[PDB]
């Protein structure tokens, strides 16, 4: 193989230097306070929102050629549960013209639960197409990003101005993911902070992993620590982890979260080093005591699935997924009413593109 | 008055049609069971068979690892009856194994085995 | 899987004009020359070079915990090849704080193969590291990957310069993926397309496919064709691919290929819509005649590895893959010679941040 | 008048030589069906043979989990036939086993089986 | 008073049913150990069967490379005991398998094998 | 004069040496065929041998999946000599074993088998 090939000029003071800044980080995490969860508390029920969706075939490389997909599922405490939003996503329009596209979507509101959000979440948080800048149409990539986020938002929004006005206050609203808009104006932020102010609604979005180093080391600390209990992260911790993750996508510049970090330990035993443990946050209006009943009910509502999870997250995501002949199938039957649109004839062509297209 | 399970496979074994049959999570905690050798009725096309169940086993369903799922609730001391439903639902499945002995027709003649 | 809530309203009307377009496309395809080209006659030798690096686990997740691997290769004739250069991107070191690194490196001492390929490429091309632009030091990624195509151009200027002095002009030089730039200034386009004029080297990159190829629609209208043939992709066809490009991944500004573009069919049974074609570019200063030698020489190197490649080419790239026991045996190798140069307790200290994660 | 089904493998089994055959969903539900043992007419190049059902059994057809699919089905009390006829047609499928036992000679004797 | 294991598997093995025990690693070093033989009792669903073990093997749980792991930390003079304690956290499990015998019912009968 | 298909493996089975042999599309569609039994010559450094066409059967070449393919196709209705060459031309190989009986010497003596 030849591996001496890369062992010329080894260097080895990079790691002298970082095995400094870790340690300063462990030590002001030392100094924390553990608030622990003593297997009871006073608990509400959760309402799990996520979006997921997939890809047809050949789009990656050829989206010309193909679509897209997305849908939008929730669940909550009871087995309640809101309509599912769908919507199918055309590579050659979107590629051909962005923002041809979102506008025509949102003028429709006829019959897509989409464009009925869409409209819903602008009309009530009163958010302008303006604000939401030039990176959704910088490239289709992008687009497709803030399409989804956009879209995640205003389920969320649409849910609780349509469905739960009067019962939704009871309830603790989970978000799959960092409590973070990235990528477009102050104003969205602003908006929703303001919404969600005023409304005092009871929200909190949990991370998961995608969180490195706070990961790296809040396991340390449980290392030591025992029991199940939560602590703030530290903002210098913040702060180092902002720096470190826009010096490395720095696309991912002011997606800081509106809001502090908590670290609760689910599960007092596991195999791995980092099982068990939650990272969400909270909205700047929430308290110490509102950041223990949060991790009290998610402790409450754990799950031993995936080395420890919420629960009520794995099953919103499970029930969201798309199937993976679902683009094929989708595929067939775009082809199947392309065919009984506009005739047989102008079907073979395309037939015959897609067979000479993987 | 309602199926048992649901059938998720059909074959020829030697001279005997078998198929598979799986309880859901929902059906085993209500507390329905098979019991080994009991006569069931199989139907299919309107026609009902005559079955026997064979065998009965334990098989992951989906993409799961029950082994490590179940360790890991035990050594955390987690009553699955009462605090995992999710963890519950995804590993309790069960497997069975029906063969089909003939069907009574007419004014009682039991006609042997089947072709279809 | 709960599919049909996709199917609401699908709105599939501009398949319309993709296929017209389409078509429009292959018409123009269609009135171009298509030379024969049976194997027998007169060619050039050929000179791979090709660029390839693994990387450590979880490189992404923690970028300051693992490292980078480049190494480039280059195969002539069939053991006339040149010294392989290996370079090691530390995880930390400056890629968490470029624009010192590329200067350490012009500047090091040492003098590794790489600093040593970097510092007569730049000396012999006249392009200093201000033409480079800021985008390399964007972020991690973007100084990756520019580092990793000036590595690849300074080791086709060494190997030019100081290896072959007087018989680099009887070789066929071949340069894998697209002649193009992507993020380096027009300047720097223009001071490397000039060096080559002067030189009057002879040059053509090859490739198969994704990036965004809209040109092998070639595909269609290989049915009959009659065997091998060479032929110029048409300017129609260029230009939307390059719209297309800019479109969908955007900051592909340069991506022009430096010259004409010319595709080929090595075969003529291939069992697949898409085997046996080839795509290679040519400077400006290289005319019909030059592109009918490289072809046929391209033709006597075919080989049926991959569906119809070029042989030299997979050749070069097997001698300069990484696999995943060479990243595991540096990790291990660098963890021991830390302890001589670095106490024990580090070491160990290290070592347990390392088991703790990735 | 037209296939049962679509053959998809052949092979020489000992003295005899037999072929897969595959029922899709829509002569599955249509109500195309074969006895086993029953006689069927093979055609291969312009020629017609005598086969013999001899087997049958399920198989997944494509990239499928036709357990998982109908368990989550029976689970949701969704009735695949009549809200879901896009998952019923990507696990309805049958496999079949047919033996040549050789080919008719007109005005002759009947050729036993055969050496292509 | 405490359970053993954890059971992550169950069958119809012959005439006999039978089912699969996993020991934790919490357990293996509080040293709690089966002797093959040894007589148990198998509590489900309101009922006490009696078990014996019947066989013993290590199989890996979860996604590992026990062999790999193990050799690795061999290979570099590392207590796994002492020094890397998450390392033997993952490796230290061990399989058994117990069939049940039958049930003592009334009193002082025996109603032999199993039905369920 | 030229080679009916392409050697695509060897092996020693038991006191025979053997080889398998590959059928491409084109070849079958230009009516190339193989008869079990019969006997033909195989050429191997320079060497002659003396070979009988002993098995047949079908399997995938590259990665494809006739089943699917083949089943979509008819599904849909296609011809698939007419419409999808491009499809008809990845699911049309078929394997033969074929075995080396020897070698003729000298004066039309045979040498068995083969050390080779």
């Amino acid at each position: 193989l030849g591996l001496k090939d890369f062992l010329d000029d080894l260097r080895l003071d990079h790691y002298q230097d970082l095995l400094r800044e870790l340690d300063e980080l462990y030590q002001k995490l030392k100094q924390e306070r553990q608030v622990p969860l003593h297997g009871d508390g006073e608990a509400y029920p959760l309402l799990t929102l996520t979006v997921d969706g997939g890809e047809g075939r050949a789009f990656e490389e050829l989206p010309l050629l193909s679509f897209g997909l997305v849908r939008v599922a929730a669940v909550g405490v009871k087995g309640f549960r809101l309509p599912s939003i769908a919507h199918l996503l055309p590579g050659y329009e979107v590629l051909r013209d962005p923002k041809g596209y979102l506008e025509g979507l949102l003028e429709r509101s006829e019959e897509s639960p989409a464009a009925d959000a869409l409209k819903t979440f602008f009309r009530a948080t009163g958010i302008s197409l303006e604000d939401l800048g030039e990176y959704y149409t910088k490239d289709l990539r992008a687009f497709m990003g803030i399409f989804r986020d956009v879209l995640e938002w205003a389920y969320l929004v649409w849910g609780v101005e349509k469905v739960l006005q009067e019962s939704y206050k009871d309830y603790l609203f989970i978000k799959d993911g960092r409590l973070a808009q990235l990528g477009v104006r102050e104003s969205f932020r602003s908006k929703l902070q303001n919404y969600f102010a005023r409304k005092h609604l009871l929200l909190a979005g949990v991370t998961k992993r995608s969180e490195g180093l706070t990961s790296l080391v809040m396991a340390r600390l449980f290392a030591e620590a025992r029991g199940t209990f939560v602590l703030q992260v530290p903002q210098e911790l913040m702060e180092k982890a902002y720096r470190y993750e826009r010096q490395w996508n720095a696309d991912l510049e002011g997606a800081f979260v509106m809001g502090r970090r908590y670290v609760a330990r689910l599960l007092e035993d596991t195999f791995r080093p980092q099982e068990g443990v939650a990272i969400f946050d909270l909205p700047p209006y929430l308290g110490e005591e509102d950041a223990v009943k949060v991790a009290r009910s998610l402790r409450a509502h754990r799950s031993v699935l995936y080395g420890g999870s919420v629960g009520t997250v794995v099953e919103a995501h499970g029930r969201a997924s798309v199937a993976r002949s679902i683009p094929r199938r989708m595929e067939e039957e775009i082809l199947a009413r392309f065919r009984k649109a506009f005739g047989e004839d102008l079907a073979k062509k395309l037939t015959e593109w897609l067979r000479l297209a993987d | 008055e309602s199926p048992i399970g649901v059938v998720v496979s059909s074959r020829r074994n030697g001279p005997w049609a078998e198929l598979t049959l799986v309880l859901t999570p929902q059906e085993l905690d209500q507390g329905k069971r098979l019991l080994l050798g009991e006569l069931v009725r199989v139907s299919s096309g309107g026609k009902d068979y005559v079955g026997m169940v064979l065998d009965g086993y334990y098989e992951p369903v989906g993409r799961s690892d029950p082994t490590y799922t179940l360790a890991l609730a035990h050594i955390n001391q987690v009553d699955l009856e009462k605090e995992d439903p999710w963890a519950r639902k995804e590993v309790n499945f069960y497997h069975h194994r029906i063969v089909l002995l003939g069907r009574v027709v007419q004014g009682g003649l039991f006609a042997p085995s089947t072709r279809l």
